[PDB]
């Protein structure tokens, strides 16, 4: 029934504090109410401390807040092997101590930031140690994969080609939200050149609320977590769909809010609104899980979608007749009291697997090579319990992820 | 099936002394022979043993039979040492008093069976040493009498 | 052994592979019906019957352990010297469109091992040992013979020593009525 | 986390006074007083530079190494001079001769053990050590020689903790010493092989940047020092503050050093406007990147425009949009694709603290790893040969127990170091 | 021995070096697969396997101590008489673009030592000693023979002295029926 | 392996007296032979020993074998003394009653083993001195009788 969550890496923790905020906010549980149902991991104390100093301070147990005073290191190796190792046990312990206390759970919603040290590496083995300790569950990892041109870390790809290959054979469904492609939404669909990280977080903090929160919440067309991976992954590769939200209108500027279904659903497939720089440049969808929430008439959907199924310029895979999982919830969304999110009475958090990422992975793989081609910051990992193996052998890994996402599509 | 002369600890010491060399022996430990034997460690031991006894080299473990007719010869060299290793162990282990050797012994070793084998080899190796002394003494006697021949003609 | 020389994404080559597998199974008494058609996308259950059959040519009477095949099958290909890693997830989806080409290729490579190993059971020297033995073929004969005796409770080795001296007289023309007749 | 500053030589020392003059105020620590901190955040992370004893006396955890009393006796007899526990003063009343050899093999080698002693008392302080900060000048005895030894020993004692080095590489135009290239070439040698992050500052790159970027007409040393100390505060201490995207010595190290040499950077501060007038506030952000990335404004002597970059780390510290930050960096990376090296898709390492420099609204330290610094070790290396060839003031070295092969060694080494760096400019 | 005569920054010469290394490894039964491709930028782990192999031709059954290779490898090249210092930091980055040319060069020089040393185990005089011995080849023979006897418990050396006098009569035609017959 | 006649202190004194000369011997100390022997000090000792016994010179340690076929002959002279040193020590140490000498003894010396070797050499050196006296006495006897020959013809 439940779904634990492990927010790993400063980012996965910032986003965590955010997604965790939106929660109580739409459940009437102020600062000090019940008890969360997740944990927080980081090898840099000062960040988890922010959850220990700032807002939502006492809504957590100093037990579900793991820290390694030591060093973060923007390098996979160190975070996965060398350092990150020391903490893992302890980490697990909570996701085994928190996993027990419950009643027939469904899985762990993992929150990490692909291209980091504590986020890429660590998790790599966290999800790793999970796939074995609970192979019998769902492993949906919600990632924030590398901005297409606006990356931060100098190594980023090293850290992301490595978190992909190690987690690939362990996740159930990996959701992806592109940090940059979300900015566009903040520039083009909300207008603000002042987007603090605290915003992107409010956003995913939204799209995510549509996943677990409301879905695990009764409705006219419930959709379990398992449901996802089933209706969402055509193949064992921990396939990565993309998150998209519909009413991303500004709560100040424009106001046409009352945008009946027929509209908000069409607003999902236009590439300028998908929290991912993977513009459907060719990527044929192969399965979409349209999660609606608020006042929505099933016919409105079983029509708004029909209209789409016949737009053709939206070309769905061949081997897939119908790939539209319609998830209907009741309670409308719940916008921050005064952030910058419109606040409509219905939304569409549609996520999907698109042959599109054939790109995004490509463009991120290429990156890697360029540097590896010169070993660039390699000495930083080797000296951290890794080898020419793990790199070269994780490169070959993704290689067959560029072929995979190619074969499962583009062909009939 | 009598009891093996040696347990794993002793077996390591005899392999170091008599079969493996330098780094190879120094790296060899109990845990890569029991309770689950690392097939690639046994490969090295069984191979070195054969080399010592039959005077044979690494290269001989890469011989390709002529009537195989495979399509990609270069893709098969990973398998050659196994195939040859098996063919020779067929002939050698009966000498070391082991008659029930099977291909699965190389591909998927069991603790007790492989400790029985290594004892049999180690035993035989101690015996041929005793024979070497006798043999080399006779050899020195005849090649020295073949010299007192050319020194007399 | 690093980059695959094989045209794995050429339809004809994958079709050639399937043909070889089909032929081999039929010609070696495989118990279940197979055809070019039935081998385009086998079920995992089928694959495991086929793999078990082929591998049994190397390990007589072999059955794969009742769980963890996704670990075992790849391990076996590794231990046989297959130059290319087979992923855990390949194993769950062996018959799938972008997967079967790699797997059928692997099976046909295994068939090639069988061929090599079968030829090896017909025909495929070391005269000096690297611990100072000369005429090793003579020493080994001597040593083996002594061992049989020893293993029979014998305490001395006169028979074996006598025979060794006979052969050493012939290897260097020398005795008593030769070395002292001069 | 933590670090332990090291004031090698006079310069490195003089600067200590300025680095601590600043940092303290950027942490509300009065002479011997405690934390008067205008805020409450300038305390949760202080540890990085102090120690708890009394309850109002957080003492800087640095080392003051020097063979010339008068110096430390000027730093200890002035302003903040009375905050260092006397134990910190590792003096060498000997003759602090201006010879690299006199402070690395003969005179300094003695005072070393009595230093390492303390560098251990401070390291084994508490919590977890990160690395050590090292200030000095590569143009003298107590600086290049003895300080370059202090590290060679440090890096044998904790090849784990990092080693940032702040070197005052011999300014071009005019050398404030004569053997300079001798004391220098010899210390850079030791650097390229122990510390793993070096920030090279040039007394004349400063003047310039201090007389034209600060209409300042009488730039006393105190100033230069002050400007420098401003950068080293943005680097370390800063990142030991919160941030949307914070980093720390390692991130900085693990994002800036593609190849083990250690490589040297060139720090640059952001708001560098003259007092009254200039107080233009054009600091929205494009103004800071405008700054930081220009030629002038690079504390180094060489000009970036003269050689690609390998890595860059804009360590900003003042509330801004992870969008207008992450964005700007890009155009910058495209307007100058020419010089920014290609085999690194994203050279830049954007870092973002929150709280800014006490009295300012928005700043951003720049730590550039450009191939341009090739054209400096060249300089140095040249000066050497031109004088080595004639063994100029060599008797002051050898006569101090040195080797004719020692000088050869260094030059070559550091000389090769020039070579390599070009391997990327191409 | 001071300035390197070798074209270390000529691509062809470094390629020539790699070829020599590749050839040598393959032709001397090196256990791991190598190719012109695999030797362009070896890992430190690889280098250490290659170095250990080569050096083992000089020190049979040699393994490098489990820590401090960055100190050891250079020390060994020094003690073998390699004219050029190999830095500690070279050792951590052996495969790197500006480093491998120096290291491959060093390995090929080591291979040349092996060649020299192997030839030396076939073929490569002092008739007078610098402490006044004349006909040292005769003295050494005498001295060695006396030592064997001595080492056997012998107290006198009549056999050896007698044999020494036989040879001294032949070296200067002289005895009794010669010096007094005149 | 019996016990070495001398400990390191005595070994130094015998090397000074009988093998090294002037500065070379004066510089020789316990700590460069134990507990870790300076291979270049042993090189000098082993080399001088060979010179004394075989009447051989520094130049002989730089002989290049003819069928080596190296590409840069001048780059190899650092190695030549080692290679030759080893080739001769092969023949000499068995004479001084040492049979287990290995190349690693020069390249990487151990305290005890090298003190065993130096004792064996020092012992033999004392013995050939005793033989020198006997030999030179016979030599003087025969070259003096070859003179009473030309003084009589
Ligand atoms: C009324 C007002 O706003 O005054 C400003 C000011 O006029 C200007 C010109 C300051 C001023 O700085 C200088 O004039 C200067 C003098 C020598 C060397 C270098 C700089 C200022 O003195 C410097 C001072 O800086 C700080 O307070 C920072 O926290 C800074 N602190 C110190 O450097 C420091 C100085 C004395 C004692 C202790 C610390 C800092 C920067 C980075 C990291 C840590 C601390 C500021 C904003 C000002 C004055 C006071 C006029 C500027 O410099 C800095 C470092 O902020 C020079 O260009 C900038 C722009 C500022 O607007
Ligand atoms: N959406 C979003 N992205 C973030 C946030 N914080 C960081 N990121 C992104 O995630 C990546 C940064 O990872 P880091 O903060 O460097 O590292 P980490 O993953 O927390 O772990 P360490 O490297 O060990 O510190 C960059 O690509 C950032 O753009 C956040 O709050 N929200
Ligand atoms: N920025 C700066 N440079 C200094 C200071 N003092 C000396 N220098 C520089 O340091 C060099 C001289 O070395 P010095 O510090 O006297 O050496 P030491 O005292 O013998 O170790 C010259 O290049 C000076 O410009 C200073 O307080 N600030
Ligand atoms: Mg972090
Ligand atoms: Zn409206």
């Amino acid at each position: 029934r439940e779904c634990i969550s492990i927010h790993v890496g400063q980012a996965g923790v910032q986003i965590g504090n955010a997604c965790w905020e939106l929660y109580c906010l739409e459940h009437g549980i102020q600062p000090d109410g019940h008890v969360p149902r997740a944990v927080f991991v980081d090898l840099e104390p000062t960040v988890i401390d922010e959850v220990r100093t700032g807002t939502y301070r006492q809504l957590f147990h100093p037990e579900q807040l793991i820290t390694g005073k030591e060093d973060a290191a923007n390098n996979y190796a160190r975070g996965h092997y060398t350092i990150g190792k020391e903490i893992i046990d302890l980490v697990l312990d909570r996701i085994r101590k928190l996993a027990d206390q419950c009643t027939g759970l469904q899985g762990f919603s993992v929150f990490h930031s692909f291209g980091g040290g504590t986020g890429s590496g660590f998790t790599s083995l966290l999800m790793e140690r999970l796939s074995v300790d609970y192979g019998k569950k769902s492993k949906l990892e919600f990632s924030i994969y590398p901005a297409p041109q606006v990356s931060t870390a100098v190594v980023e790809p090293y850290n992301s080609i490595l978190t992909t290959h190690t987690t690939l054979e362990h996740s159930d469904c990996a959701f992806m939200v592109d940090n940059e492609a979300i900015y566009d939404i903040c520039r083009r669909n909300l207008d603000i050149e002042r987007p603090t990280y605290t915003n992107l977080n409010r956003l995913i903090g939204q799209i995510v609320s549509s996943i677990t929160a409301s879905l695990r919440f009764d409705g006219a067309l419930n959709v379990d977590l398992t449901e996802f991976q089933t209706n969402l992954v055509p193949y064992p590769r921990g396939h990565f769909p993309l998150a998209t939200y519909a009413p991303v209108i500004s709560a100040e500027k424009a106001y046409h809010e009352q945008l009946s279904v027929a509209e908000i659903t069409n607003a999902c497939f236009e590439p300028a609104n998908q929290m991912v720089k993977c513009d459907p440049r060719h990527g044929k969808y192969m399965a979409c899980c349209l999660l609606y929430r608020g006042d929505v008439v099933p016919k409105d959907v079983n029509a708004a979608i029909a209209t789409i199924k016949t737009k053709r310029t939206i070309q769905f895979v061949d081997w897939c007749p119908t790939g539209f999982k319609v998830g209907i919830n009741y309670e409308p969304p719940t916008v921050v009291p005064g952030g910058d999110l419109a606040k409509v009475q219905r939304a569409v958090c549609m996520l999907s697997n698109t042959t599109a990422i054939a790109e995004a992975w490509a463009r991120l793989d290429h990156k890697f090579d360029l540097m590896y081609a010169k070993r660039a910051f390699v000495h930083w990992y080797v000296g951290e319990g890794m080898e020419e193996g793990e790199f070269s052998e994780a490169r070959e890994d993704m290689a067959a992820l560029e072929k995979d996402y190619e074969e499962v599509g583009v062909d009939s | 099936l009598s009891f093996p002369r040696y347990n794993v600890a002793e077996i390591v010491i005899h392999i170091r002394n008599k079969i493996l060399t330098g780094a190879d022996g120094k790296n060899l430990t109990k845990n890569d022979l029991y309770p689950n034997p690392k097939p690639e460690v046994l490969h090295m031991i069984y191979m070195r043993a054969l080399q010592i006894v039959y005077g044979i080299r690494l290269e001989h473990f890469y011989m390709m039979p002529v009537n195989s007719g495979v399509m990609y010869p270069h893709l098969m060299e990973g398998f050659l040492p196994f195939s040859n290793l098996v063919t020779h162990l067929d002939s050698f282990l009966p000498i070391c008093r082991v008659n029930d050797f099977e291909t699965a012994d190389i591909l998927c070793p069991k603790a007790k069976r492989t400790s029985r084998f290594l004892s049999g080899i180690i035993n035989f190796i101690h015996f041929r040493e005793a024979c070497r002394e006798t043999y080399m003494e006779f050899l020195w006697q005849y090649k020295s009498s073949a010299d007192k021949m050319q020194q007399l003609n | 052994m690093i980059k695959d020389p094989r045209p794995l994404n050429d339809k004809a080559f994958i079709q050639q592979c399937i043909r070889q597998l089909c032929e081999f199974l039929t010609e070696n008494g495989y118990a279940h019906n197979v055809s070019m058609k039935s081998l385009q996308a086998p079920s995992v259950k089928d694959f495991l019957k086929i793999f078990t059959f082929l591998y049994g040519f190397l390990c007589p009477s072999y059955e794969l352990p009742d769980t963890k095949f996704e670990e075992e099958v790849p391990r076996i290909f590794k231990d046989l010297g297959y130059p290319f890693a087979l992923s855990k997830s390949s194993m769950y989806t062996v018959g799938a469109p972008h997967t079967w080409p790699h797997i059928v290729a692997a099976l046909v490579w295994l068939i090639d091992c069988i061929k090599i190993h079968t030829a090896m059971k017909e025909s495929s020297w070391g005269e000096e040992t690297e611990d100072g033995i000369m005429h090793n073929k003579l020493f080994l004969d001597y040593t083996i013979k002594c061992y049989e005796s020893f293993m029979s409770g014998a305490d001395s080795f006169d028979e074996m020593n006598a025979e060794l001296q006979s052969k050493l007289k012939d290897l260097f023309n020398v005795d008593a009525f030769k070395l002292e007749s001069l | 986390r933590e670090i332990v500053h090291i004031q090698a030589g006079q310069c490195g020392n003089q600067i200590g006074a300025k680095f601590w003059e600043v940092i303290s105020d950027e942490h509300g620590i009065d002479p011997t007083g405690s934390y008067h901190g205008d805020s409450d955040l300038q305390l949760e992370r202080i540890n990085v530079y102090y120690n708890e004893a009394a309850g109002n006396k957080y003492v800087p955890r640095a080392i003051l190494v020097d063979l010339e009393p008068g110096t430390m006796d000027s730093v200890r007899s002035g302003p903040f001079g009375q905050i260092f526990r006397p134990d910190n003063f590792v003096f060498g009343q000997s003759g602090a001769g201006n010879n690299w050899a006199k402070g690395h093999y003969t005179e300094g080698a003695e005072l070393v053990d009595s230093v390492l002693d303390v560098v251990r008392k401070e390291s084994e302080s508490c919590d977890c050590l990160q690395g050590f900060q090292l200030t000095h000048s590569l143009g003298g005895g107590t600086g290049s020689g003895m300080g370059t030894l202090l590290i060679s020993k440090i890096r044998e004692e904790y090849p784990d903790r990092i080693m940032n080095t702040f070197s005052v590489v011999p300014s071009p135009k005019v050398s404030d010493t004569v053997v300079e290239p001798y004391n220098a070439t010899l210390s850079v040698h030791q650097l390229v092989e122990n510390t793993d992050e070096t920030y090279c500052i040039d007394n004349e790159a400063l003047y310039d940047i201090c007389f034209r970027t600060l209409k300042l007409t009488t730039p006393t040393y105190g100033d230069l020092n002050h400007l420098v100390s401003a950068t080293m505060s943005g680097v370390t201490t800063c990142l030991r503050f919160p941030g949307q995207l914070n980093a720390d010595l390692r991130k900085l190290a693990v994002n800036m050093v593609p190849f083990p040499r250690l490589h040297f950077f060139m720090p640059g501060f952001a708001p560098l406007t003259s007092r009254g007038s200039q107080q233009y506030r054009a600091l929205t952000v494009p103004e800071l990147t405008q700054q930081m990335f220009d030629a002038k404004n690079m504390m180094a002597a060489c000009d970036p425009r003269h050689g690609r970059y390998l890595t860059v780390a804009a360590v900003f510290r003042g509330r801004m949009s992870m969008k207008e930050v992450d964005e700007q960096m890009l155009n910058v990376q495209n307007k100058n694709s020419s010089y920014f090296v290609e085999w690194i898709p994203n050279n830049v390492k954007t870092a973002v603290c929150d709280i800014p420099p006490r009295g300012l609204k928005m700043s951003a330290t720049f730590i550039g790893n450009s191939t341009a610094i090739q054209e400096l070790f060249k300089r140095i290396s040249e000066q050497f040969t031109a004088m080595f060839r004639r063994k100029a003031f060599l008797h002051w070295y050898t006569g101090e127990g040195m080797d004719e092969m020692e000088f050869t060694e260094a030059e070559s080494n550091m000389n090769d170091l020039v070579s390599e760096y070009q391997q990327y400019q191409d």
